[PDB]
């Protein structure tokens, strides 16, 4: 099946040049645009870099521009992240999200297993306004996310994505473009809202919904996530 | 046996007598008081410029944005008609394709032709590539038309004078329709997907009940091979396009000819026909290199789509009636509005 | 004014267009031959050395050929013969020994007349192949040509009969100016049929190139 | 007498009545015929020749160069009606000289490119060069135009008008002892393309005849057409080069001191040069109008 | 054998037993459908470019 395995972690002294590698298997890697998304030990997700299909388009986060280099080599289906001048702010677990872009596609549908990296000693602001809410099985909860700019485009589709990060698991796509439901996601999850105001409705929630929910915008680069809303009990 | 021939002849005579008795007034006499739609001005809003050979088929998705086209360069191309973007490009094993279909769910596309095989392609896979879901190889003649009933049922028309209903899950012919004496060239499904009509080279059109193999009615009146067929949006009528430069309208309930869409300066055969959303316009591709828009009620020509430099082989109308896509033997598709 | 997803979709469309252009460039360098004939002629024998449409690929002198043997198609030729418009040449196989009876030679004449004088093959050259020359000589040693050719005044020799049959097949061409007919008596001695096909295809390609330049 | 030193090189500039006698006419006739033919050819190209293949692209560029030479002819005509009193200020001069030189070079280069394209289409029919895309043809055309402009800009950056006698002067092909890039360019544009065209035509004829292809009437028409193109090129570009070599020989032997010996050759040189414009005038007639299609 | 004649006779007798309506009634139904749905036909009535997806 679709698989994304990453390697190249471990202790790195500041100023190192450790390289991350991501091995893809089970899908047409040569056609998928690949992202690198890191996550600090107890903070939310943070988009790092992105390389398109055919390597024609490459984007970087301002925090890592000039220091990090992304590269894909299609023959053996491997994606690389050349990290240089690593500092204490780069201690995070890095993911190898894949994204296909065409009409009706679902970007960020599959996430890698995550590789840990420890370093020894105008952008749209997306706000969730909440950290954790109490929920019981069989109940319905509404997770709200807010954006500074209007995610609604002249095309007619608002570029809002919803991800669920279960404890000890990689983030999983649930809703892309604020309305559509990702493949393999039960119909209980629902996305809705308007410009600068969105809401996620997990009607009749049960187990396996426990985790942190992140709202992401794809209107323009750099991609920005929310602070994360956690569910307990 | 002479008795069987006499019985068939007298049955045909009684059918003709019943048709004449049911004929009290032509559509033209009843619709004369209806105001004409006037000149229909249509302009090429988009031009799809990806193919490299003659385009033989095109179909619209259930949404009025995505469309698929087939050409003799062995490529199945799915277009984003709003932005002229190429969503997919499916390479075919056999480049001799004369038909193309889009599933109503949008998950599959079908293709076929001189290989006598109808191939189903999966457009939505976890691998991110289009793959051949199933190949249907029960026909002994070239595949001329194929239409999806649902994700699991497809009806195909072949050059072996037979039409077959398939089951993509098993890949076997669930039903076979055998009433034609000539190659079947066109196929059209009813809006309720409970009946379908076919146009064969024997200058006849037959109404098939898809539920069980049966020819409910036979429609005749054309003077040459029927190349195109299309159902009226209401579902109680259909239009045919033959090689005698005439288009005709038949009604299922009346079981008779209604109107003939012919003009003296037109002598070339019709390659494709289709209606508008309301059924007031009957577009028809021709070998005059241009499409002619016909007033379906008054039988008067309303406009001409003269943007093509070669024979217009395929023609389709969106579900909402927002646009018209015309494919031709030059490797260009044109979206009119 | 395109969003990031729209820009990526446009990039994907551009990549698809590039792949289509490469595929078309690769395909335009191949020679497409339509193989026709009767059900008992030496079509297979022609195809020996190298459900519906049968496609054969072979390479000769760095040139890629594609023979489309549409023989298992009992449908109407009118409704699909236009699909083959634009082929480099048409390879027609005729059995010289089919003049005995069961008139087969007359069916070959009818098929050749239909194919040659067709509104689609107005300027496509026809490579005529006359197979079974040895068995033709063996038959003409004993039996008379006059069975198939009532209006034939000539000796019963292989040379004269072969030349007369070649002429009777050639004069059926009405478009003697826009289309050229190449005739070769097929022999299984060596790989001479492929050489003849290559020579005729080179002739056709030279004429097509001169047409493109506007000098032919 | 004379020794005007046009720029600094004591050139022997002349002024004869035969100039206004013979030139201004023939130039007017060439202007009318070339303008009509090139306008018609360009019109057919942009509105009735939408196929636009590589050979069509090179032919269109040839027609464009001939059309530019036609539109730049009238300034040279005006000047001829006089014994070379250039009464169009200066920029028109330098512009006319540069544009005429670049037009001659472009027409010659694109005609040679057409000959090479025919050679590759006949002698090597199975070649990727015979199937180059329209984009590649446009790139090659732009590159050739770039080379032409690069070799012709040397005339533009110059205050050409001098004051020979009591009147101006606009001629660049003066009899100057110090040879420059312009004369070598004038010699090369004939000699090297002549060799290329002759070789290509000979190979085309020999290949089209050895293969027994000289049976179709169209093939014989093409053979005669290939011969006629080379004949036209040589008969239109040889007289000027012959006189150029003659005056160079006189320069080498006469010592460039006296000028009266150069009078007849300088007079005849411009009469022969009036055939270079005739070449572009009848180029469309033989290339696009005489073509078997339309 | 004569099975094709039997099949043809059966098909003709089968097609004989069908209910038939007047042609004028069918024409009236078609006219009624056309006039009822003419408002929702973008091709028949040219819609303004504001809500035309193919405006450009
Ligand atoms: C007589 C002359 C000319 C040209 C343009 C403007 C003025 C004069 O023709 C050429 C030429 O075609 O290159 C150089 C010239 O001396």
């Amino acid at each position: 099946d679709v698989q994304l395995v990453e390697s190249g972690g471990g202790l790195v002294q500041p100023g190192g040049s450790r390289k991350l590698s991501c091995s893809a298997s089970g899908f047409a890697f040569s056609s998928f645009g690949m992202h690198w998304v890191r996550q600090a030990p107890e903070k939310g997700l943070e988009w790092v870099a992105y390389i398109s299909s055919g390597s024609g388009t490459i984007y970087y986060a301002d925090t890592v521009k000039g220091r990090f280099t992304i590269s894909r080599d299609d023959p053996k289906n491997t994606l690389f992240l050349q990290m240089t001048s690593l500092r204490s702010e780069d201690t995070a677990m890095y993911y190898c999200v894949r994204s296909i872009y065409y009409y009706g596609s679902s970007p960020f549908d599959f996430w890698g297993q995550g590789t840990t990296l420890t370093v020894s000693s105008s952008d749209i602001v997306m706000t969730q306004a909440t950290s954790s809410v109490p929920v019981t099985p069989g109940e319905s909860v509404s997770i709200s996310c807010r954006s500074s700019k209007s995610l609604l485009h002249s095309n007619g589709n608002t570029y809002l994505y919803w991800f669920l990060q279960r404890p000890g698991q990689s983030p999983q796509l649930l809703i892309y473009r604020m309305s559509n439901l990702a493949s393999g996601v039960p119909d209980r999850f629902s996305g809705s809202g308007s410009g600068t105001a969105f809401t996620l409705t997990i009607s009749r929630l049960e187990a396996e919904d426990v985790g942190v929910y992140y709202c992401m915008q794809h209107l323009e680069y750099p991609l920005t996530f929310g602070a994360g809303t956690k569910l307990e009990l | 046996l002479d008795q069987l021939r006499q019985e068939a002849e007298q049955l045909k005579n009684q059918i003709r007598d019943a048709r004449k008795a049911c004929a009290d007034a032509t559509l033209s006499q009843i619709t004369n008081n209806i105001d004409p739609v006037g000149r229909i001005q249509m302009r090429t809003r988009r031009t799809l410029r990806g193919h490299l050979a003659k385009i033989y088929a095109m179909h619209w998705g259930t949404d009025s944005r995505l469309l698929v086209s087939a050409s003799q360069d062995g490529k199945l191309i799915i277009w984003d008609s709003y932005t002229t973007n190429k969503v997919h490009a499916i390479p075919l094993r056999s480049s001799w394709v004369m038909t193309c279909a889009y599933a109503p769910s949008g998950n599959y596309v079908a293709c076929g032709g001189l290989d006598n095989i109808c191939s189903i392609y999966n457009l939505k896979t976890r691998e991110g590539n289009v793959r051949v879901s199933r190949e249907l190889a029960g026909h002994t003649g070239y595949l001329s038309c194929c239409r999806f009933l649902d994700d699991n049922q497809i009806v195909t028309s072949s050059g072996d004078t037979t039409c077959a209903l398939w089951d993509i899950e098993t890949g076997q012919q669930t039903t076979t329709f055998t009433g034609h004496t000539g190659d079947v060239m066109s196929l059209s499904l009813a809006p309720d997907t409970r009946l379908f009509v076919s146009g064969a080279c024997d200058a006849s059109a037959k109404l098939w009940d898809v539920r069980e193999g049966m020819c409910r009615q036979t429609f005749t009146g054309h003077e040459s091979d029927i190349n195109a067929i299309c159902f009226f949006p209401n579902g109680n009528a259909f239009a045919t396009g033959s090689d005698d430069a005439t288009c005709r309208l038949f009604d299922l309930r009346a079981d008779q000819e209604l109107m003939t869409y012919s003009h003296d300066n037109i002598i070339c055969g019709i390659t494709s026909v289709s209606f508008s959303k309301s059924g007031r316009l009957l577009l028809a591709g021709y070998d005059d290199f241009n499409c002619n828009v016909w007033d379906a009620l008054k039988a008067d020509r309303a406009g001409v789509l003269a943007g093509h430099d070669n024979r217009v082989s395929c023609l389709g109308v969106t579900d909402d009636g927002m646009a018209v896509a015309t494919g031709s033997w030059d490797s260009f598709l044109k979206i009119w509005n | 004014t395109l969003s990031a997803e729209d820009k990526a979709a446009v990039e994907r469309s551009k990549m698809i267009d590039r792949n289509l252009r490469e595929d078309g460039e690769k395909a335009a360098r191949e020679v497409k031959l339509l193989l026709l004939g009767a059900g008992e002629s030496g079509k297979s024998t022609i195809v020996k050395q190298m459900t519906g449409i049968v496609e054969t690929h072979f390479t000769f002198k760095d040139l890629h050929f594609k023979m489309f043997d549409v023989g298992a198609q009992r449908s109407e030729r009118k409704k699909w013969i236009h699909c083959f418009e634009g082929v480099t040449a048409i390879i027609f196989c005729v059995a010289l020994s089919d003049y005995d009876l069961v008139n087969r030679m007359h069916e070959s004449m009818k098929l050749f007349d239909s194919i040659c004088n067709n509104k689609w093959f107005t300027d496509t050259s026809i490579i005529l192949f006359l197979n079974k020359k040895d068995l033709f000589e063996e038959k003409i040693k004993k039996s008379p040509l006059t069975i198939c050719y009532p209006e034939y005044a000539g000796s019963n020799t292989y040379e004269e009969a072969a030349a007369y049959i070649q002429c009777q097949f050639e004069d059926l061409n009405k478009r003697k100016d826009t289309k050229e007919i190449y005739t070769h008596f097929t022999c299984s001695t060596d790989t001479k049929n492929v050489q003849f096909v290559f020579d005729a295809v080179t002739d056709v390609i030279i004429k097509n190139n001169l047409k493109d330049c506007g000098l032919f | 007498d004379h020794f005007l030193e046009i720029d600094k090189k004591n050139c022997c500039v002349f002024r004869d009545d035969f100039i206004v006698k013979v030139l201004p006419p023939v130039l007017g006739l060439e202007f009318i015929f070339g303008l009509l033919g090139n306008g018609l050819a360009l019109w057919i190209f942009c509105f009735h020749l939408k196929s636009w293949k590589s050979s069509r692209i090179f032919l269109f560029n040839l027609a464009v160069a001939d059309f530019l030479l036609i539109i730049c002819l009238p300034f040279l005509m005006d000047n001829y009606v006089r014994r070379w009193d250039w009464k169009f200020g200066d920029i028109p001069c330098r512009l006319m000289l540069f544009m005429l030189a670049m037009n001659r070079q472009g027409s010659i280069i694109f005609l040679t490119v057409v000959a090479v394209d025919r050679y590759f289409r006949v002698v090597h029919p199975h070649h990727a060069l015979n199937k180059i895309s329209n984009r590649t043809a446009a790139i090659i055309s732009c590159l050739l135009w770039g080379i032409t402009i690069g070799l012709t800009v040397h005339l533009l950056k110059k205050k050409m008008p001098i004051q020979n006698g009591g009147a101006n002067l606009c001629s660049s092909f003066s009899i100057c002892h110090t040879f420059q890039w312009h004369e070598a360019m004038f010699l090369l544009e004939f000699f090297l393309p002549l060799g290329i065209i002759l070789f290509c035509s000979a190979r085309i004829i020999w290949s089209l005849r050895q293969r027994q292809m000289d049976r179709h009437a169209k093939i014989k028409r093409a053979i005669t057409f290939i011969m006629v193109v080379a004949i036209v090129f040589v008969i239109c570009f040889l007289p000027s080069v012959v006189v150029r070599i003659r005056i160079f020989w006189l320069l080498h032997t006469s010592g460039t001191q006296n000028c009266e010996v150069y009078r007849s050759v300088d007079l005849a040189f411009f009469i022969t040069l009036s055939f270079t414009y005739m070449n572009s005038m009848l180029d469309p007639v033989v290339y696009y109008f005489s073509s078997p299609s339309f | 054998s004569i099975a094709q004649a039997r099949k043809l006779v059966e098909q003709l007798k089968m097609e004989a037993n069908i209910d038939r309506i007047k042609v004028s009634k069918a024409a009236a139904d078609l006219m009624a459908y056309c006039e009822a749905h003419a408002k929702e036909d973008p091709l028949l009535t040219p819609v303004p470019a504001s809500e035309n997806p193919f405006r450009e």
